[PDB]
């Protein structure tokens, strides 16, 4: 068989293959043909942790698994191959989702992104248009196919993101400006398009699509039909439109009409030609503006909703809303404009089926702390688990190792359940502490590792009575002792060159 | 789910033969230790036959040159192969295997008619 | 991150650890457990007010009945099992939102029938015997005589007592009697063991209200930072989550050691008196009360 | 025991990245460029100075606590030592004679 | 690093621990023919992403449908290689780039 | 004399840049854009935490 000990193993080749492996194959060399044999091991790896041990000489002299046994896990937690008397927390326990189900609204209709990105004529940009897209399948990797731009520019998401998440609205605003001023299309901007013509909210949501469009916008006469505002009384509100036109007037005299002395036109014309430098081009651009989720969702993409499964650990996405967790049903009084729960610490615990308006409670799937007990390495290598705060019926779980209960190994208390001791009516002294009013210990021989109750002391009752007194004949000179500290060690501590050391550009950075 | 399940007790003349397969639910690679104990009626429980990790046996007094504990690894399983009964062998036979707890089985009944 | 989390557990067990420490301490002074006679007559004076009751099944004296009713708690760090939260009563009560978050609290060691054997076997002894019992073995005496002699220790002859018995069985019945309604009749009596109880459930759920801030953020839930921004444009984000909810942890803990020197601080106070003015007689000014000592 | 613990976990913190690239300052500083590099020099920076503010907390506690030990101590010899001592239990278990 | 789409998921996969440089420029002086080239390809349909630099070479008839393709690119039958169609009238955001 | 020295010390530690461009609000938010001046508020915001 194969010999106990360890011997390291040491790489030769590394190579870029880059292709798929899933199955191989072993050759053999047959003279000629004549007969033979062959033997060979063949074992599977798996993703480990290990503690691996270095002596002086620098080689691998020793291992320990940190997921065979509760001794191993408590080694590995210590960072040590030795472990004292004593009981130590070493992981937590946790049952993990068995499938997925995705719960998405009764949408089949088609979102209209051809007849936005491409109509021939845009609006202008004092007077933008605006379409309002709802109740549609939305796919956001045909945009690509209609404009030739370059990239998006999204802010609130992700372009890569958007076939996700479930929104409640779309709107999408598109006009033409000048190269230069596509800058000032970004939220906290200010210039002549910015607060005149068309403003951002601070808390921009969405994205901006902007293209050169030089071959339909200019001609060589010049192209005036696209205009915009230059004077104003005051700065726009976030998403507002003016239509008004009026002679603007820059003096105390009325205008009373007629652009004369301090009365002019508040609409000038974009000049595009064909011979003009790059920042002055003709661009074209489309705004999309998305709504977050507080109204029952309209617009998202192409995903399968499954079947709905109850009282069960489960993973769940509900309008893009995902996580794990226990889904029961609920006695919740919902009000009709409502579509979400929130608890103290402001996250989602009842939630409203898309397809089905009914209302669901979740819960977050068991799990606790385990706790092991045992002597001294020295001793024994048998050790004891707690499970803690745990009625000791429920016990995928996370820990690798797997517990086998027999009849008299799994004890019940009141600080959670006890497997591996076995539980005696006996009183002795207490040796390792584990919860109200129990302690564990070390039998002479699970038989090993017996779990009893503390004593308090022994027993005793002086006799008393109104005309009798005791009187001590002898005595006894006692010598105690007592330990106390006084002081600890003095140390002191260097900034400079514990931070940053002998560089100067830490220094520096440090010093304000 | 439970760890060992024994078979093979029954009524058997004496100066026969027997077969017990105390077979386990977990690979017997990691068991590190395959017990096996006897009851009889009256007494106490007395260690029969132990096999350990690395593959060397041991035997009580009252066994050695009678019967003999094996196990093979196409199937969890440990056999002890009874061989020349005689009166006091009838006993209630269990198997035990500690990996770092100690997992009892239930025992079955032997009995030698003598 | 490195390694704050060790540090974090490693003090929250030493502060656990501590606590069963002090416990043990102040009430473990003396390891027999005596019994009171039978027959209770103690030259006049009236011990049923702090003896046990065997009636109850609990065996706990009527004060001892009205202060543990008197100071409510929070969590006895019983078996709060899943299943209670998971009933889903429409009432989500702060423990289970504190559960769900990886938050728990622990049992003691010594449960409460313990501490009562130990206090009815400091009393017992304390009745019988005098002040000998914590110096050595128990050497009975008379109650009367033990008054007498307690009587003489503070300057005044013995002929004042034994002249004046009925009386002061009288004044001293009286006393302890008047006690219980002093105690029923004012409101805030408990109040040092109840400001404990209450700035450790503050504490817990300020830690637990904490987890709803944005930090700076874009949102408060992982989930929704995940879903909604691209593989490497996340960090940014969760970087600043984890920076504020480390500081969170960092500040409760050393709060909670702040918290554990304090009332270290106190039960040691509370193991001296009970070792001085319990187990003998002290004439140390206003330790052991207002007035000359006699006993506690 | 606890003080050499104190000091060599002291010492370990000083292999994290605290999200940085490296933890190694000569590294980012001869990979990046000098504009850069402060935005990464940044994290570590951070990172230790939170590690020793930790540290001198803890040292700062441990050695209240001493000193609590120390005054207790000072009071025995004062009280025990020098004179004899009526107080129960201060001085060890049974009458006191002398320390 | 960490980007989703046809090119990323289906043809070539950078690595999220990716530590190197990206060098694009445009090409459509040498990539562009005014009958249109047709001499690049991608792929189009696949069963799963691919792992961080891993290549496909295969030529099959891809299967969208319950029953067999059988070799023939009928319903539910298609060719997953597409070929880019470059034009040299096109805008910006469709021209080749090396 | 300690507690002196504390306020002062408190007091004096308003003068520090903590990796921000300047240590005055009224200069972070005269010169930077609305969006960008946020990534250097913040920082001013934890140091004096
Ligand atoms: C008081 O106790 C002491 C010690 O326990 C007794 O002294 C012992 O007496 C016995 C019998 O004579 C000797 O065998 C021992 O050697 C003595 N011990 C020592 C340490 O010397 C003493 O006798 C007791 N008092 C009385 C009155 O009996
Ligand atoms: C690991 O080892 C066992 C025994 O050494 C292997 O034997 C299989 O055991 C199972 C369980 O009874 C049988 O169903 C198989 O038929 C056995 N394989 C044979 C006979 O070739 C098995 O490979 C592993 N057992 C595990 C992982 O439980
Ligand atoms: C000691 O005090 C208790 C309580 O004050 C006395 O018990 C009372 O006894 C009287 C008559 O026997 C009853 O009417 C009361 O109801 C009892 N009190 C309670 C609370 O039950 C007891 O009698 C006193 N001892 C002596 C010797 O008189
Ligand atoms: C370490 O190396 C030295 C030098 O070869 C050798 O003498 C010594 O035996 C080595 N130690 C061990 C444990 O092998
Ligand atoms: C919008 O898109 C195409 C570009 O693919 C454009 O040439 C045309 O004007 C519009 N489509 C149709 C079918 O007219
Ligand atoms: C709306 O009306 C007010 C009132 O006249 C006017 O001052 C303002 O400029 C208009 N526009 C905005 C964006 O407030
Ligand atoms: C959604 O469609 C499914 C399947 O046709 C149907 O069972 C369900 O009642 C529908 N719900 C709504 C609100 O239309
Ligand atoms: C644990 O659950 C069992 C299951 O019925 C129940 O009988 C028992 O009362 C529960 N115990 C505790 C402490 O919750
Ligand atoms: C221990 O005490 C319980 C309670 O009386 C009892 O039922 C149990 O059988 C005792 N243990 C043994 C081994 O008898
Ligand atoms: C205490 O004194 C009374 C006298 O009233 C007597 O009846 C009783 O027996 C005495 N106690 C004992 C234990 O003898
Ligand atoms: C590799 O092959 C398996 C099975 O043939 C297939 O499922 C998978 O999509 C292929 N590619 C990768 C990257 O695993």
């Amino acid at each position: 068989d194969l010999p106990q000990g360890f011997s390291a193993l040491e790489p030769l080749v590394d190579l870029p293959i880059g292709i798929n492996i899933t199955r191989f194959q072993t050759l053999l060399a047959l003279h000629r043909w004549t007969a033979g044999a062959a033997a060979y091991y063949v074992g599977y790896l798996q993703p480990r942790t290990f503690l691996l041990k270095y002596n002086e000489n620098g080689t691998i002299t020793d291992a320990v698994d940190c997921a065979l046994d509760p001794l191993s896990e408590t080694k590995c937690t210590l960072k040590s191959f030795t472990v004292e008397k004593g009981i130590y927390q070493t992981s937590n326990f946790r049952v993990q989702p068995t499938e997925s189900i995705v719960r998405f609204p009764n949408i089949t209709n088609l979102c209209p992104f051809h007849e936005v990105f491409n109509a021939t004529t845009f609006a202008s940009v004092y007077a933008w248009n605006r379409k309002r897209i709802s109740n549609c399948v939305a796919d956001y990797s045909v945009i690509y196919n209609f404009a030739p731009f370059f990239a998006f520019k999204c802010y609130g998401v992700s372009p890569t993101k958007l076939n996700d998440l479930c929104f409640t609205n779309v709107y999408a605003d598109s006009f033409v400006i000048r190269g230069n001023e596509v800058s000032q299309i970004a939220p906290g901007q200010t210039g002549n398009i910015a607060d005149y013509n068309y403003k951002l909210p601070d808390d921009f949501t969405g994205c901006v699509i902007a293209w050169n469009s030089n071959k339909l916008d200019s001609k060589p006469s010049g192209n005036y039909n696209y205009l915009y505002r230059l004077f104003r009384k005051s700065k726009l509100k976030p998403f507002e439109r003016d239509i008004s036109t009026e002679i603007y007037q820059a003096g105390n005299k009325p205008c009373n009409g007629v652009a004369g002395p301090n009365c002019y036109s508040p609409l000038q014309s974009y000049g595009f030609r064909p011979t003009y430098g790059v920042g002055h081009q003709p661009y074209r651009v489309v705004v999309l503006s998305f709504e977050l989720l507080h109204a029952p969702a309209t617009v998202c993409g192409p995903k399968k909703s499954t079947n709905l499964v109850k009282n069960k650990c489960v993973n769940f996405n509900f309008n893009g809303l995902t996580g794990t967790g226990v889904l029961t049903e609920s006695n919740k009084k919902f009000l009709p404009f409502q579509q979400f729960g929130r608890d103290i610490a402001d996250t989602t615990d009842a939630v409203r089926d898309p397809q089905t308006l009914e209302i669901l409670d979740i819960t977050p799937c068991s799990f606790g702390g385990v706790s092991v007990i045992t002597p001294g390495t020295n001793t024994s290598n048998q050790v004891a688990v707690l499970y803690q705060g745990v009625n000791c019926t429920e016990v995928q779980l996370t820990p690798t190792w797997r517990v086998y209960s027999t009849g008299s190994n799994v004890f019940q208390t009141r600080a959670g359940c006890l497997i591996g001791a076995e539980y005696v009516n006996n009183s002795y002294e207490c040796d390792i502490p584990i919860g109200a009013g129990i302690c564990a210990s070390y039998q002479t021989q699970s038989q090993s590792i017996i779990a009893y109750t503390m004593s308090l002391g022994a027993e005793n009752s002086v006799a008393y009575s109104n005309n009798s007194i005791a009187i001590p004949t002898n005595f006894t000179i006692s010598v105690t002792t007592e330990i106390l500290p006084v002081s600890m060690t003095k140390t002191s501590v260097d900034c400079t060159m514990y931070i940053c050391g002998d560089s100067t550009e830490c220094s520096n950075l440090l010093l304000q | 789910q439970v760890q060992l399940q024994e078979s093979g007790g029954g009524l058997v003349q004496a100066g026969g033969s027997l077969r017990l397969s105390c077979a386990a639910s977990e690979s017997i690679f990691r068991m590190e230790l395959m017990e096996w104990y006897h009851q009889a009626p009256g007494k106490q429980r007395e260690l029969v036959a132990t096999i350990n990790r690395c593959g060397s046996t041991n035997y009580s007094d009252s066994v050695k040159g009678r019967f003999i504990i094996s196990s093979d690894n196409a199937k969890n399983s440990v056999y002890l192969q009874m061989n020349s009964l005689k009166d006091e062998d009838t006993a209630v036979y269990s198997c035990h295997a500690r990996t770092w707890t100690s997992y009892w089985g239930r025992g079955t009944q032997v009995t030698v008619s003598s | 991150y490195g390694s704050f989390c060790t540090q974090l557990k490693r003090a929250l067990t030493g502060i656990a650890v501590e606590q069963d420490k002090n416990t043990q301490e102040v009430f473990a002074q003396v390891k027999q457990i005596y019994k009171t006679p039978p027959i209770k007559y103690f030259g006049g004076f009236n011990f049923s007010q702090i003896l046990p009751d065997p009636s109850k099944p609990s065996k706990r004296s009527p004060i001892e009945d009205l202060l543990f009713n008197k100071v409510t708690l929070a969590d006895a760090g019983f078996i709060k099992q899943y299943g209670d939260c998971l009933g889903d009563i429409a009432a989500r009560d702060l423990i289970c939102a504190q559960k769900f978050n990886g938050l728990t609290v622990l049992p003691p060691l010594l449960t409460d029938e313990m501490i009562a054997q130990y206090t009815s076997a400091l009393l017992a002894g304390t009745i019988t015997s005098g002040w000998t019992f914590g110096a050595g073995p128990a050497l009975q005496i008379p109650f009367p005589m033990q008054m007498a002699y307690r009587f003489n220790g503070i300057g005044v002859t013995q002929n004042v007592l034994y002249e004046n018995q009925k009386l002061i069985a009288n004044q001293f019945n009286s006393a302890i009697g008047k006690i219980q309604d002093s105690l029923s009749s004012t409101p805030s009596a408990l109040g040092k063991l109840q400001d404990v109880v209450n700035h450790n459930a503050q504490a817990l759920n300020t830690l637990v209200k904490q987890l709803s801030s944005k930090f700076g953020a874009i949102s408060s839930v992982l989930n929704d930072i995940l879903s909604r921004l691209d593989p490497p444009e996340a960090e940014v984000q969760i970087d600043r989550l984890i920076t504020g909810r480390l500081q969170s942890l960092q500040t409760y803990v050393t709060q909670q050691l702040i918290r554990a020197a304090e009332i270290r601080a106190s039960a040691n106070l509370a193991a001296t008196k009970m070792s001085e003015c319990v187990l003998g007689q002290s004439k140390r000014v206003d330790f052991c009360g207002k007035g000359y000592h006699l006993m506690s």
